[PDB]
């Protein structure tokens, strides 16, 4: 009657199934929706000549790492 | 490990806990034992909840704590932080 209202509970299944599942849990819900605004920066740093200028090429502009 | 191996200390006791209401209580079969029936994941979907300041999650301090603490220490490791 209780037992069959219940299923498996957490404190009953075997730990490695237990870690598993926490596992899945953690990652949908705490490492998926973790946010970090990196785009702006990393474009902004792609965009830049890397001193190229100061490098000497005597030539035509050498293209940027974004171009 | 540990983290899991406390979560069912806890979630074991809570049970044990609420058994003694469960004469005293007709409507707690209804409203308060859910997560002890479930689905597993689904379980550990909400005992994992405590992120943000929702905090419906069935989770003591001290286990929220832990968590918080590896997450911000992951966070460093892996320079999101």
């Amino acid at each position: 009657v209780v037992a069959c209202f219940r299923m498996a509970p957490l404190y009953n299944l075997p730990r490695h199934r237990a870690v598993n599942l926490f596992l899945q849990g953690y990652e949908k819900s705490w490492i998926e929706t973790e946010e970090h605004y990196f785009e702006d920066k990393l474009i902004e740093d792609l965009a830049k000549p890397g001193a190229e200028p100061p490098e000497e090429d005597e030539g035509t502009k050498r293209v940027d790492p974004l171009h | 490990d540990d983290f899991v191996a406390k979560l069912q200390d806890n979630q074991r006791f809570r049970y044990n806990e609420v058994m003694q209401a469960l004469n005293m209580s007709a409507a707690l079969t209804a409203r308060k034992t859910k997560e002890f029936r479930s689905p597993p994941q689904e379980q550990i979907n909400m005992l994992l909840n405590f992120k943000d300041d929702k905090s419906e999650c069935p989770c003591p301090e001290e286990i929220r704590d832990q968590l918080l603490d590896f997450h911000e220490d992951l966070m460093t490791h892996c320079g999101i932080e």
